[PDB]
């Protein structure tokens, strides 16, 4: 109920594009794991779900969680679809 | 307002037999074959050519209705390959 | 239940490559065009037809082993509560096909390949 | 089991632990001695007058003790 | 034939469970409206109308519960 | 045949049991809403 | 066998549609059968839909 | 078997919770509200699960 | 009163599945033209099953015919 | 463990269906369990829908 | 009463096909029991009333549905890779 | 021929829109006709869709 | 068709819409008679049954045609 | 009253386009004056307090709702019929 | 000018038509306008 | 402009909340504004729905 | 834990706001009418968001 | 209208299926001549 | 800054108007806001 | 900051539940918060659904 | 009530092609960004949400935003599909 | 007014077959397959890109014709 | 275990921690001593009159202690 933030976003050099993608994947899987466990601990605490003010907050965290992973899904789908047409030629 | 949908719907049925008559001339001719023409705008040409030359009136019902359809296709293909080998 | 339908649908999808490689069709369609090149003709009798006459012959002799696959698998005695007997059950279902490949494949090449009773997956290139 | 002789190999022995509510182990053993299915080589391991016990043996003996215990405790 | 359905089954099941309420409230309407001050007649028809209102709402809301389930099946047809 | 309900029966206990007409005329409207709201809770 | 004791409790309420304990038990029966029927409809429906999805994938 | 669901268990709790309230009204606002909240609560229990059977599919 | 009575493989297969889809088409057709059977819920549920296995049947023999004739072209073009 | 303190407040109102303070606290309990159950039902549903959306997109 | 089976059985594999075949039997035994235990939960009509055992029967559908949908599309891609390479 | 005996019961309620037995039977008619009409509409729809699926597979 | 299911209620009664107007003309004429209050409550309460049984049958026939049209596609 | 022209003789047309252009202009002017003639019915207050006029406007709303969707799916199916031929 | 719909006209028929007389004159008046209210409140839910 | 003569009749009833003719005219105003407002809300909604249905069809 | 929530707080706010109204009739009638009213309001204003989640 | 829309409901759909059937047969019809001329 | 809204304003028309005079005073004031409260609940449903 | 003067008017009616002016102001408060909360709930929903419609179109 | 309109549209001959599309894109992005604020601060302002006079306007603008962006979505999808049918061949 | 949108979307769906027949894309595509065939090259230069380079010139010419339709309509 | 001898390699030993509510560890050690399932090589590590303890052994001994321990609190 008492929070903390971290302010340093470090930078390590990429040695390749493969080295870049491993950071972009590990940076996104943590955010999608943490937000779903945030919404579960919001639900499993039952005193948070009975108050009117926190409910639109949980609505916002729902609609962001849906829009985030849907936007990365369709983009990776069109990306590999762009690979398939070039490889078919 | 049912006949407006039926007028285009009798047409798209009439153009299929029109395609079956005039399609094997576009394989035979030297300036019209698949070696000189692509795939994407070929089938646009072959439909509207038979639509501009179809003898019966377009708004009327075609007399194709359940007479004998699978041998009718082999009739129209056989006269199509006849017109191809003459042209 | 629903694993049986995806397995049969996978067999229907893979069926051209199995009849193209695994069965005796390769003994037919090779030696048919071998006669055409022996005679010296190039496009006579137009090998699209000759693949047809090789297919009806190879299907005519593969079909009796295929009929065995029905009468083992369309029965209702498939309910085994332990999963290993059900595994050995469907092991014994393909046993006629495996016995046919064993009858027509060379011995020592198979054991060289499963060096990596023998597995049906290993003898298939050896056939 | 009084009618036939089942033979398994040693790597097929399965075991289970069951819990009875309103029927004791000494009464279930007096049922197994009354019926004749009592086997002194693979007995029931548990406290003599309690409700929970442990059984291990051939797969036709274990599924028999489980299916008669969870249908005897439901009737009483 | 004058055909009956399952919803006509349950409605006429109410109409065969009751016997004469469609005319016995008319006979108490004959009785009380003749002299409209009698205490054994005011409660007579007031005891007839009460069971008529309960029975007619009971034959009505049963219809909607036996409707919407059959709506949910046909909605689950496609 | 004389049909009976149980609202016909509570009238029969009132017969077989100007304030008599005020006790009955209120208790007959007690059932008139209790057994009406219960069947209104169907939908 | 639920439809049997459905079809056995409406008739005593038909003969007596003013008993307060009985119509309370009748609503407690009939709403529970309402909860049963659409549950069966929704559960067979998914077993149809996922089975139709396989032929939709493999066609 | 004589079967009873959880909704019936709720309605039966108004029958076993009382001791002689079913007998002594024959032998009134007590019977008004005791049957009022009984129907209102079984209506709530009728409704709370009905969103979940729709949330099945 | 109710009554009851008691009683090339491709060329028998296509004839066997010929009327197998026709009588299941007709039994839900006169199931739905009879209005007594479409109102009852437990008759609606068994017709809902009767529709659903009808859909799975002709879709299964559809796609299995499609892959059956789908295996001949690739080998024949070779 | 919410169902325990659900199942502990209905019986004292069953034994005494005329206490005014108890039905106020009981209604304050049961509507709160009403708010909890559909919240769990609505929240598992989106996690099903978005997991089904990936195979619908990639199929 | 309850009863669990502590001993799980195992068999040696020598080849590659039997490793696939035990996954084939493990999925057919998983779907054959999970098609049935939720129907037995539906057919027992005391289990269809309580919201607790309604919510666990709610999520058992989503566990069955995502699993069989996953193994469908993985096999669709798995045979698509054998399809394209041999078509060339 | 269901619409005939639908259309024969509306006129007596038109002449007498206060009879309680008639509107009860009329609702008992009309909700059953509501259940009949969309059932026929939904059932012709599957026979069209599965007929379109064959030509979708073979095209 | 949809005019005719509406017009069967305007044809099935003769002049009830005017019968209520001449009734309330008498009510605004002499608002003190018990037979006039009882006749007005007997003539006024028939109208709300009439128009709500006019608007509900067309409401249920509206969605029936809406179920017909959407199953084209 | 109203008007009916009796002889709908088939005026034979050089192509189908003049027929389509006249059907489109015959109905765009129809729905444009309908969208006004019910909105101005709503916007006048004397039109909406009368129940007799009100269920008439309920009627014309149900006609205007059923009309445009009956033209919508009819042309969507007409386009869907012509593209399956023209695609090839 | 003030715009007078049909329910303004029926209240104008009560006003322009002219203790225990004057109170029951309102007693019949306060309910008839709620009756004219909910009858047109019955058409309005049936648009959607 | 109905809201003007709505907002002009409440203040004289505020100065005299015992005139019997005024609350009759005030209720005749305010219920009539109730009939007007939901009419405008219900009428814009269909014009949204049929405009959204065409793009729902053509997408 | 014995969990208390916001509807328990607002329903006890009627009781703990007054000193001894629960122990000391028209006052207690409208006091119940507002206590029962405000929980009908609060059970609706959240449930609209509950159906508005998915 | 419930019987007239229903008989026009079948009447649109069967003629739409007939026009797709007659066009798919023309495509496989002339395509078989194309492959037989390539032989 | 205390914010005021329209339901405050219509109740501000009522509160400045001033024992049976005071208890028929809460009579109509209860009626007007409860009838004004539901007129927008349909429209606020009618966004979706 | 609306929730502050929401949470500031409940306590004086809790301490004194018989003042006629206070429950009028309290009801005038709570219905306006009722109108505000579902307005915010209805307004975020369209912004989610139309954002889902674009990926539904482009998938 | 405050309004403003500009009347003369800028128009000339550019043989350049992309900058006309840039003006079309920026002209749509700004007009869809100003209105998402105008509807949001109409909804968070608690005076406008209570007035039935203002509420009739508030239901209108959410429909005008709804129909507009959905129209551009379907026009572009047919636009990028039309080039797809010619180049995929 | 509403069906003007139906006429717009129905025109929108039939668009690329108009580019397949009506415009001058048919002059560029044919001569670009012919310059591939005359050189004897069969697969190269991979005609999926040759459709694109032939399309961009035709759009580059067709743009002033189609632009007056927007400002007119 | 009284009927058979199980053998596993050393890399298969499992660990478990389990807390009982309405029974003590010294009462559960009597169930293991009297029934004959006691093992002096892998005993139970914990305080003698408490609920929490720690087990580690073969996978047939660990699953028996956990399943026979969590089945007594449903009976007591």
């Amino acid at each position: 109920i008492g929070q903390a933030v971290n302010i340093r976003s470090m930078e390590t050099d990429i040695v390749s594009l493969d080295d870049r993608l491993l950071q972009a994947f590990s940076g996104s899987a943590i955010a999608t794991a943490v937000d779903k466990q945030t919404i579960t601990n919001r639900i499993e605490d039952p005193n948070l779900v009975t108050d009117p003010k926190e409910l639109a907050i949980s609505q916002e965290m729902i609609s962001d969680y849906n829009l985030y992973v849907s936007m990365v899904s369709t983009l990776t789908r069109k990306g590999v679809g762009a690979v398939e047409t070039l490889l078919r030629s | 307002f049912y006949a407006l949908y039926f007028e285009i719907h009798h047409l798209v049925a009439s153009a299929a037999l029109g395609f079956a008559r005039v399609a094997p001339i576009f394989f035979f001719l030297p300036f019209l074959n698949s070696g000189v023409l692509s795939g994407a705008p070929r089938n646009a040409i072959i439909i509207l050519v038979a639509l501009g030359v179809w003898p019966h009136a377009l708004n009327e019902a075609p007399p194709f209705l359940s007479v004998a359809m699978i041998p009718l296709v082999l009739q129209e293909a056989a006269v199509g390959v006849m017109l191809g080998c003459l042209l | 239940n629903d694993i049986s339908l995806i397995a049969l649908l996978a067999f229907s999808t893979l069926l051209p490559f199995i009849i193209a490689s695994g069965t005796c069709f390769v003994k037919f369609s090779i030696v048919f065009v071998m006669v055409r090149n022996a005679l010296g003709l190039q496009q006579i009798p137009s090998n699209m037809t000759l693949n047809g006459v090789a297919l009806l012959l190879s299907m005519f002799v593969m079909w009796p082993i295929m009929h065995d696959a029905y009468v083992y698998f369309e029965d209702e005695d498939v309910t085994f509560n332990d999963i290993s007997s059900l595994s050995k059950h469907v092991d014994e279902g393909l046993d006629g096909y495996r016995d046919y490949l064993i009858k027509y494949s060379d011995r020592e090449l198979v054991q060289f390949f499963e060096n990596a009773k023998p597995s049906i997956f290993a003898l298939l290139p050896a056939y | 089991d009084g009618q036939a002789i089942y033979i398994y190999d040693a790597s097929e022995m399965r075991n289970a632990v069951v819990s009875l509510r309103n029927v004791s182990l000494n009464e279930f053993n007096n049922f197994l001695k009354r019926s004749g299915l009592y086997n002194k080589n693979y007995p029931l391991r548990g406290d003599n007058r309690k409700g929970t016990f442990y059984v291990s043996g051939p797969p036709v003996y274990v599924d028999m003790v489980v299916n008669a215990a969870t249908m005897m405790d439901k009737q009483n | 034939t004058p055909w009956s359905g399952y919803l006509d089954d349950v409605s006429a099941k109410f109409d065969t469970g009751v016997d004469n309420l469609q005319t016995q409230v008319t006979e108490a309407l004959d009785k009380l409206a003749a002299k409209p001050s009698d205490p054994a007649l005011l409660a007579a028809y007031q005891s007839k109308l009460s069971e008529y209102n309960l029975y007619r709402n009971a034959q009505s809301n049963t219809v909607k519960v036996f409707k919407d389930i059959d709506a949910a099946i046909i909605q689950n047809f496609r």
